[PDB]
């Protein structure tokens, strides 16, 4: 239905009547299908900026009578349901947690024949760990009838086992505090149906029908519609034993009033018994409408079943009556979501979903919009209310109430509703709702916390990293489409904050990503959408870093082609702390050279003298590399600065070991001699000099290479935890910590995995832990290899040579002599 | 066409496309067979190189008062090598490498090639070059070869008229993309290219 901004806003005020949930379901189990059906039924539409569909608004109204069946405060017969999108494959670990983290309820889809598949089982645990109330749906029932032609009782027994399996997981992993959260068909928390034909039902639906035909309060009618309850056709009495006084068998109630009607329609229709169909149909009061009347076979059955048991309603019924509202769940989820004091003024405001308290808005992800290459923040207001214009504290991942690091006191340009694919501006938005923000993209990379209290900690952060550690070279298979690749790459980078497309000096087009799979995906979308043109992709490669271990053996020297200019310098190491300080904004290229020097001098043991002579950082003008101007009395010096810097941006982006980036390289310019006339000191002359002197200084300062390393966090039942260590021990893995979730048998091992050893990791982890493990890895740090990159046989040298050949360079690494003046 | 055969030739920072040593040997042999001789190397930027090889050498708005205007080249690839690169940065600040060109003239013009020991800038140079060529500078359908500067390597200056009658082709000697400004490393010169690189014997006395 269509709603006006007022309607939505008004609906968003009655949080007691909102449902934040997700759909846990394997893709091959109609996940997308069932989801759709809710959209095509209760999907909310507003009465030119497009976004990537992240959430869908659903509206559903119930009877005052129904509202009473809700065992949790409510108000009104209207309900707002926020169906938050989820990934297709489990591998997306990090973003699976993301969706769960902002949801309260969960529609778990299980298969009739196959039951609960491993992947779904895994996600469910995770859900449970965040304290998510499950609700089940046994999909693909049709296959049972049509293909397997199972009996009513066999099918019953199947559902029975299936529901049993689910509850084995539910009880084993849900929190004792939450209370029994197991699903019970008799309690209306389990639906059955088929996404394909588009039908589904709940015991509560047939209990409302047969409600009076037996003169019962549905409470007892649905209670009998499951388990061991029998209705003797002959005696016309309800019993609790599957046999009558004589010993003859009795059909279960479920099989009698639920599975039978359905089974007949299937048998009638699929057998084309035109004599029965009409009769059978009229009995269930299913009125075909003109054109439908002539249908037969699947075509017909599909129509009949939809009219009979609309799948969408069965599911919307369980979501409203059984899933928690943003008020019931925050009370017991708050402590888990607040990384601060469990009695903190905000943690309290979270429990109470208080719209009056200091803002506590959680940003789960950044979504691509059509409006430029800008991204809108997606998240949930756990406390207070967010409003357009409002100025908020944007607390990034590294923020801590103590310091001022990773903080951005800015103003929220606009607040918009994420109506699926379109946004709709709204003034404010009270706690308990999922909303979208405009104007944070340059403050928040992906995740973060927005507040108002100056003493507010962040909320359970989701580790993400923008460090390109895996990349490939893209080439068009047919040179004609070259311009179409040049555009898609531009497009690609525009859709994802963490993908990177750039051009090497060699002129190749590069695509670098956060990981094997994240890059994998990126490449697919490029060859299929952004470019749609056939491409030649090179094998995946790990991104290394070039660095020095000491001060240049001796002073480095180079002279321009004129032979009129000379640059003397020495390169020396930068301390990891300083490098980290740079990478993390503490030591910043845009600061005041004075203010910044004070920092380096004080907190990092740098001569304020050196630090005030920083000429530039690099690469891309902000990398963990620096040029200090230690020259003394060199006339015109300033006239060659822009060039020296320019030179530095290239020297640091593609070092001399094998073209990789430099890291932690301090270059100190000891002297400079220039031609008196400017004509002979232009970029054409100095840039090459500086560039070559740096290489010289670098190669003299004892060269080494750094490899990137991940920090994998793994969830896994104590039983399979074995397979974890098994695999880590074949990849140079280093366990950091292993802990167990208090109640459950769920361990959570954390380790360091070298990125150049992570290829096909998830795949191997899957075989090893029976599919029970749930990996989550992020970039953690750079590790300097001990071995000599210069020695071909060494372990680093092995990497280097291979790399150099790959790049078709001279197999051997250049001596410093090559770059030093050829004197 | 004088480029031997084997697919379109272009200049790349990545190296010259489609130009093996063997191809060079064919194109050279064929240039001789049409009575052309090699007189030196010329190094310059990718864009320039392309132009010269496909469109030939062409003077364009010289300073008619510039008595030493001409097309400079060198017998020694090393001396030419030093000019094989951008002379000014691109907007981002990159100075990429260039290419090395092998200059050929119609053999029928060797009568115009002379040589001296004076360094082309020195006062005496002008007058002595003019004595050798038989007319006031600039050079025209003649060429002078002398020391780039005292003790330096030798450089050759074909006058514009002669220059526009050359036939230039790629060298199998690559510029280094990763060491722009370094000096050509003698070992990167193909032995086989070396073989076809002798210079004519220029005259020291006027005609």
């Amino acid at each position: 239905v269509a709603f006006t901004v007022d309607q939505m806003r008004s609906l968003m005020d009655k949080v007691t009547n909102v449902r934040n949930m997700s759909v846990i379901a394997h893709v091959d189990h109609g996940k997308s299908t069932l989801t759709d059906s809710l959209v095509q039924r209760a999907g909310i539409i507003s009465a030119g900026i497009t976004i990537k569909s992240t959430a869908i608004s659903l509206y559903s109204e119930m009877s005052d009578e129904d509202v009473k069946e809700i065992k949790q405060k409510t108000d009104g017969n209207s309900f707002l349901i926020n169906l938050i999108d989820s990934p297709g494959h489990v591998d997306f670990s990090s973003e699976v947690t993301a969706a769960l983290r902002v949801t309260d309820g969960a529609l778990v889809v299980v298969d009739t024949i196959e039951g609960v598949c491993v992947q779904t089982e895994t996600v469910l645990r995770q859900a449970l760990g965040e304290r998510i109330k499950p609700v089940v749906v046994i999909n693909k029932v049709d296959r049972a009838l049509l293909e397997l032609q199972v009996s009513k009782e066999d099918l019953y027994q199947t559902f029975a086992r299936t529901v049993e399996s689910v509850n084995v997981i539910v009880s084993t992993y849900a929190d004792e505090v939450l209370g029994d959260v197991q699903v019970y068909p008799a309690r209306g928390t389990v639906a059955f149906g088929s996404g394909l034909h588009g039908w589904a039902f709940t015991i509560r639906q047939f209990a409302t029908r047969y409600a009076k035909k037996f003169g019962v309060d549905k409470a007892k009618m649905m209670d009998r519609l499951w388990g061991d309850s029998f209705f003797n056709p002959k005696t016309k009495k309800w019993t609790n034993k599957d046999t009558d006084a004589e010993g003859k068998p009795l059909e279960r109630a479920f099989n009698m009033f639920i599975l039978d009607p359905i089974f007949r329609l299937f048998t009638a229709i699929m057998n084309f018994k035109k004599d029965e169909i009409p009769v059978l149909l009229e009995k269930l009061e299913i009125v075909l409408k003109g054109d439908e009347k002539d249908l037969e076979g699947k075509a017909l059955l599909k129509v009949v079943m939809r009219k009979f048991l609309p799948a969408a309603d069965a599911l919307l019924e369980m979501i409203v009556l059984h899933l928690p509202s943003p008020v019931t769940a925050q009370a017991y989820r708050a402590e888990q979501l607040y990384e601060g004091p469990a009695d903190d003024a905000n943690c309290i405001a979270i429990k109470n979903c208080d719209p009056k308290a200091d803002l506590m808005l959680y940003v789960s992800k950044m979504v691509p919009t059509s409006d430029k290459g800008r991204f809108y923040a997606f998240g949930r207001v756990f406390a207070g209310t967010v409003k357009s214009g409002q100025k908020v504290r944007i607390q990034g991942p590294n923020y801590v109430p103590g310091k001022k690091d990773d903080l951005f006191i800015k103003a929220i340009q606009r607040v918009v509703l994420m109506m699926g694919r379109f946004v709709e501006p709204i003034d404010d938005c009270p706690a308990g709702n999922i909303i979208g923000l405009v104007g944070i993209d340059q403050f928040l990379l992906k995740t973060g916390t927005l507040t108002t209290s100056e003493t507010a900690h962040n909320m359970k952060v989701m580790k993400f990293s923008v460090s390109p550690v895996v990349q490939v070279a893209v080439e068009v298979k047919n040179a004609n489409d070259l311009p179409k690749l040049v555009e898609g790459l531009k497009r690609l980078s525009k859709s994802d904050p963490c993908v990177l497309t750039y051009m090497s000096e060699s002129g190749e087009h590069i695509v670098a990503g956060t990981g094997e799979l994240h890059l994998e995906i990126c490449l697919q979308d490029l060859e299929h959408d952004h470019a749609g043109v056939p491409l030649k992709i090179s094998p995946p490669v790990v991104a290394y870093r070039e660095t020095v271990e000491s001060e240049s053996s001796q002073t480095a020297l180079s002279k321009s082609p004129n032979k009129h200019n000379r640059i003397y310098l020495k390169a020396e190491p930068i301390d990891e702390e300083v490098s980290l300080a740079i990478e993390n904004g503490i030591i910043n290229p845009r600061d005041d050279f004075k203010a910044r020097a004070r920092i380096m001098a004080d907190d990092y043991g740098w001569d304020v003298t050196d630090a005030r002579k920083i000429w530039c950082f690099g690469p891309d003008g902000n990398g963990p590399n620096l040029v200090i101007d230690q020259t003394k009395a060199v006339q015109y010096l300033h006239e060659i600065k822009d060039s020296v810097v320019a030179a530095f941006q290239w020297a640091t982006k593609e070092g001399p070991i094998f073209g990789e980036e430099m890291r932690s390289v301090r270059v100190n310019i000891l002297d400079v001699t220039l031609h008196a006339d400017a004509i002979h000191r232009g970029g054409g002359q100095i840039i090459p000099t500086m560039r070559r002197a740096t290489y010289a200084g670098f190669l003299l300062a004892d060269p080494k290479i750094q490899e990137p390393v991940f920090l994998v966090e793994i969830q896994c039942p104590e039983q399979a935890v074995g397979g974890i260590y098994s695999v880590l021990n074949k990849k140079r893995g280093q366990v950091v910590s292993e802990e167990q979730r208090p109640g459950t048998p769920l361990f959570t091992v954390k380790a360091y995995l070298p990125v150049n050893e992570s290829f096909g990791f998830t795949g191997e982890l899957r075989q090893a832990t029976g599919g029970q493990a749930f990996p989550q890895m992020v970039f953690d740090h750079w590790s300097t290899l001990g071995s000599d990159p210069l020695d071909p046989t060494s372990k680093a040298g092995e990497i280097v040579l291979a790399a150099r050949k790959r790049h078709g360079m001279k197999e051997e690494v250049p001596g410093w002599q090559e770059y030093y003046d050829k004197l | 066409e004088f480029l031997g055969d084997g697919g379109d030739v272009s200049f790349s920072t990545r190296g010259t496309q489609n130009w093996t040593v063997e191809r060079l040997l064919q194109a050279h042999r064929q240039l001789e067979e049409r009575g052309y001789v090699f007189v030196g190397y010329h190094g310059t930027f990718l864009e320039a190189a392309q132009s010269i090889v496909f469109g030939g050498v062409r003077a364009r708005s010289q300073d008619l008062d510039a008595i030493w205007r001409g097309f400079y080249i060198a017998g020694d690839p090393a001396l030419a090598y030093g000019y094989a690169q951008d002379q000014e940065p691109d907007a981002r600040g990159r100075i990429r490498n260039g290419a090395l060109l092998r200059v050929y003239v119609p053999r029928s013009s060797l009568p115009g090639f002379y040589r001296t020991s004076l360094t082309l800038a020195a006062p005496e140079a002008a007058g002595e070059v003019e004595r050798l060529i038989g007319h006031p500078l600039p050079l025209r359908l003649d060429a002078i070869t002398g020391p780039e500067e005292e003790g330096g390597r030798l450089e050759t200056i074909l006058g514009w008229p002669l220059a526009e009658r050359t036939v230039v082709i790629p060298s199998a000697i690559p510029t280094d993309p990763r060491n722009v400004g370094g000096d050509l490393d003698p070992s990167s010169i193909p032995d086989k290219e070396q073989a076809i690189s002798a210079l004519p014997d220029y005259a020291s006395q006027p005609g």
